């Protein structure tokens, strides 16, 4: 049996850590819901 | 059980200790997560039981107690926040400007942030604190790093 515990509110927090890039990627999505890189 | 809005850890005792398998969002009395996290199994909230209501393995989405409620969309311009919730660690906003999954059916927002698989189901928010989708389905790129879709469902 899986169970859930509350971990926070859903809020935008001003002055959060700002990271990660913004790639444009060619992907396909199969019948099983797995994405893959089209090349 | 607990039906207050907000973000929740999804836990199992079926392995060693208590293991976090994912995350989800309670809203309007409906729990929203990713299919690969629960496999459509029922969940406990203290004494309460949550039974699956809607699911789709292809969208990799599942709702409990009611229909999918989350209908906000990335606007294609603004930065967003991953409210990441990793195993053993406190909830932590992480602000980013999404990239793009280009597919034969359309373009989807993508967030380039790497976290353990137990983080799957963590919500992504716009500047008004509305959930524009969930983190944890995507792809591993040339580097070896992980890029997730902004996965959102349809509200009826
Ligand atoms: N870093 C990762 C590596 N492999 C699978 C993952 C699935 C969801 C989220 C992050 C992942």
């Amino acid at each position: 049996d899986m169970y859930i515990e509350r971990a926070g509110d859903i809020t935008w927090e001003k002055d959060a850590e700002v990271t990660g890039n913004s790639p444009r990627l060619d992907v396909a999505l199969d019948e099983s819901g797995d994405f893959s890189l089209v090349e | 059980g607990e039906t207050t809005d907000g973000v929740y850890r999804v836990m199992t005792r079926r392995l060693l200790g208590s293991t976090q398998v994912g995350v989800g969002v309670m809203q309007e009395g409906v729990f929203h997560t990713m299919w690969h996290v629960t496999k459509g199994a029922a969940l406990r909230s203290g004494e309460g039981r949550l039974d699956p209501y809607w699911g789709d393995v292809k969208q990799d989405l599942v709702s409990y107690c009611g229909p999918w409620k989350l209908d906000a969309a990335w606007d294609g311009l603004s930065e967003v926040q991953l409210l990441a919730v990793p195993p053993g660690e406190r909830a932590k906003n992480i602000q980013t400007l999404p990239g793009i999954f280009k597919t034969k059916d359309g373009d989807i927002g993508a967030v380039a942030l790497d976290y353990p698989a137990g983080t799957s189901g963590s919500p992504i928010l716009d500047k008004c604190g509305r959930v524009i989708g969930l983190y944890g389905n995507g792809v591993v790129i040339k580097n070896g790093s992980y890029v997730s879709a902004i996965t959102q469902g349809k509200r009826e």
